[PDB]
């Protein structure tokens, strides 16, 4: 069974940093890409960052295109994604989704991680 | 739908020279094995970096450049023997033009005092010559007793090969291709002649035992190392000239329109039509063996004027023979002609590209054409003379499409495999296509193209018969040397780039080569 | 962006009815790349449609998918209890990738 596990979410001061986890297994983790998609409060869905399946092919978003990091490590199976200068409309809940064949869409997606900014 | 003088032309005599059952076995072994695998490696190649050519290897490996130019050197002499391809089929195109075609019967000059006409061959009852045969080896060929007598030049085959060097001349540059309706007419045409033939071949009397020849496979034959090599390398001929299809008619615009299965549908359509045109041209060699008293494989030429025989001999049982071998031979110049605009502005690309601002684009650039054109017309002179197709088979098994296009196969398959990373290379795929390939490409890349390129090169190394042309002619040691020069050229660019890097890098040998394999 | 205008999110439908829902994009869609996501309330989103017709797995047959180029369409034939949830349409081939806005399907 495919497991998607997000972690390392919680309350960050604003213009801070935090560092998200996602920690998969049941499957090879070198062979997928991976992405970051995040949920607003108010329920829209927006991807964040999108890894490829070594990490060579990375891609952001328009809103968090300079101040958002992703990195994996292929190693542990665990997906990251580091966070800087953390701004009010940031707060979402954070979603990690296995989207590695582009006419498949993210078929696996895992837990949330409620990223607070205040 | 890719179509050229591949399929219509090539494959058909290589199937006969190789017995016609047993070729397609290895035929659609390296056809699924692989040919679309390596085709459409060559194409990711082409979509993962923006330039053309040589220059496309120093993202994938740059120790291993001389790729790029071991594809120049096997595009430059393809370019000269298969133009002279196109002045046969001229040549055939000004003889179609008077009522009764000269090849359908004997009482010409040309003729031997041997031959009468094929429909009166089985009632003579044996060394009675077709004229369909003799009009092909003796005033089209006016063919010598061998590559050590080349004879004279013939004006009307030099004249007919200068008219199509100055059609691709004024084509190529100072002019534009097939772009609009004319490509909707230029896709199907060729479609239509064959499908022509092919109607034409299998309701003659006789096509089925040609079919027989044509399907059933001789297992025995199988242990020759040439019908292996032929089978190959015609998927490899028939595919690097399809590789040119899309590269010179549309760099980029399959982006994220499926490049695999743009190359499987393009790859498979290819090989389909090669199919289609040998069904057709065994069917008339099978009606001819019928008609005369010889055997199928001894009916026609065991060599490359397969099709300047059994088609023209088709033509001759239709309804206004003249019309139909008219539009054949147009359609040949059509066909031959376009793939030749495609390799010409692929190799005239791939220059630039080898010198982007050195000399060449700063320059006026269209006396370079013109010098290209001149030395590939003058080598091509040299076999359209007297002696003009033992030097064209010497080119055709050697220069462009021999143990060469295993060579260059091998060593894509091979570097990309393992000195660049599959995983790497199905990442690179991932980000321009969407999905990484299958296991069939990547075990075809890693193990199964390798171990087909190396297994066929070893194997005709171990087990060496020599070229002959026509399965009675012995080529000179001097010839096969010749043979064996054009396929190194195309061979040896690979391990003198490697050495030549190797020189100009300073450092240890292990920094060296580390520096050399990471992409840039 | 390729911005993805979808249907109005709060639409009430009667179980067992037929319904549909738009999903229009700025720009265009490959028609291989745009999928559908189904969340439901309090959890995670799931693939659902995928490449605009295919269904993924677990997802009954009752859901059908169609449109190409720009407007794309999500069909199911009856609703059930289990259908009440919110749609997510979502291209994938432009390098931004954006998900639609609600489609959320309550009951009455
Ligand atoms: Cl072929």
């Amino acid at each position: 069974e495919v497991q998607l596990v997000e972690s390392g979410g919680g309350l960050v001061k604003p213009g801070g940093s935090l560092k998200l986890s996602c920690a998969a297994s049941g499957f090879t983790f070198s062979s997928y890409a991976m992405s970051w998609v995040r949920q607003s409060p108010e329920k829209r869905l927006e991807w964040v960052a999108e890894i490829s399946s070594g990490g060579r092919y990375i891609y952001y978003s328009d809103t968090v295109t300079g101040r958002f990091t992703i990195s994996r490590d292929n190693a542990r199976n665990i997906l990251h994604l580091e966070m800087s200068s953390l701004r009010s409309e940031d707060t979402a809940m954070y979603y990690c989704a296995r989207g590695e064949v582009r006419q498949r869409g993210f078929d696996y997606w895992g837990q949330g991680t409620t990223l607070t900014v205040s | 739908g890719f179509v050229g003088l591949g399929n219509v032309w090539r494959f058909p005599y290589l199937c006969y020279k190789n017995g016609g059952g047993a070729f397609l076995i290895p035929y659609f072994i390296f056809l699924f094995g692989s040919g679309l695998p390596v085709f459409f490696l060559e194409v990711i190649i082409g979509q993962y970096t923006s330039e053309g050519g040589i220059t496309c290897w120093e993202k994938i490996c740059p120790l291993f450049s001389g790729i790029g130019y071991a594809s120049i050197v096997i595009v430059s002499l393809l370019n000269v023997y298969y133009i002279v391809i196109l002045a046969w089929a001229t040549y055939y195109l000004f003889h179609s033009f008077q009522k009764d075609l000269p090849w359908a019967h004997c009482n010409h000059s040309w003729n031997t005092p041997q031959c009468m006409e094929d429909t009166l061959r089985r009632n003579e009852s044996a060394n009675f010559t077709s004229p369909v045969i003799e009009f092909w080896e003796r005033n089209v060929l006016s063919l010598s007793s061998g590559i050590d007598n080349p004879g004279s030049l013939k004006w009307d085959l030099a004249l007919c090969l200068l008219l199509v060097w100055l059609v691709c001349f004024f084509c190529i540059w100072k002019g534009v291709r097939s772009t609009g309706k004319v490509v909707y007419f230029t896709a199907t045409f060729p479609f239509a002649m064959l499908l022509v033939l092919l109607v034409r071949g299998l309701t003659l009397p006789g096509a089925g035992e040609g079919i027989k020849f044509y399907l059933y496979p001789d297992i025995s034959r199988l242990g020759d190392p040439q019908v292996w090599i032929d089978a190959g390398t015609q998927i490899f001929f028939s595919y690097a000239i399809c590789l040119g299809a899309m590269t010179s008619l549309g760099s980029y615009n399959k982006y994220k329109y499926n490049s695999y299965r743009d190359c499987m549908l393009l790859g498979c359509l290819n090989s389909g039509t090669s199919f289609v045109s040998g069904f057709a041209i065994f069917s008339i060699l099978g009606f001819m063996a019928q008609e005369q008293g010889v055997d199928i494989a001894d009916v026609a030429e065991s060599g490359p004027g397969l099709a300047f025989i059994a088609y023209p001999k088709a033509v001759t049982m239709m309804p206004l023979p003249t019309f139909w071998s008219i539009l054949f031979f147009i359609m040949l110049l059509l066909l031959g002609l376009d793939s030749q605009f495609v390799e010409v502005e692929g190799q005239i690309t791939s220059l630039v590209d080898l010198y982007p601002s050195f000399l060449r684009k700063g320059y006026r650039r269209e006396i370079f054409i013109a010098i290209l054109c001149s030395i590939s017309y003058l080598l091509g002179l040299t076999m359209v003379t007297e002696g003009g197709m033992y030097v064209f088979q010497l080119f055709d098994y050697y220069a462009a499409s021999g143990v060469c296009l295993l060579w260059v196969a091998f060593f894509e398959c091979f570097v990309i495999a393992w000195i660049y990373g599959v995983n790497r290379f199905s990442e690179d795929i991932r980000d321009m296509i969407g999905y990484r390939p299958g296991p069939w490409m990547k075990y075809s890349w890693a193990v199964i193209t390798p171990a087909l390129c190396v297994g066929c090169f070893v194997f005709s190394l171990v087990k060496y018969v020599p070229l002959t042309y026509n399965k009675v002619y012995r080529y000179p040691d001097w010839a096969i040397g010749l043979g064996w020069g054009l396929a190194l050229s195309s061979m040896l660019c690979i391990p003198l780039v490697i050495v030549i890097l190797l020189c100009r890098t300073e450092g240890p040998l292990r920094v060296r080569i580390k520096y050399l394999i990471t992409p840039r | 962006e390729n911005v993805l205008t979808q249907s109005p999110a709060i639409m009430s439908t009667s179980p067992g009815e037929k319904v549909t829902m738009t999903c229009r994009a700025s720009s265009s869609v490959g028609s291989s790349y745009l999928h559908w996501y189904q969340q439901k309330s309090g959890a995670s989103p799931k693939l659902w449609i995928y490449s605009t017709s295919n269904l993924a797995s677990g997802v009954p047959a009752r859901f059908s998918g169609s449109g190409s180029g720009t407007s794309y369409s999500l069909t199911i034939s009856s609703v059930e209890a289990e259908d009440a949830a919110t749609y997510y349409c979502q291209q994938f081939s432009g390098y931004p990738l954006t998900f639609g806005s609600g489609t959320k399907l309550e009951m009455k």
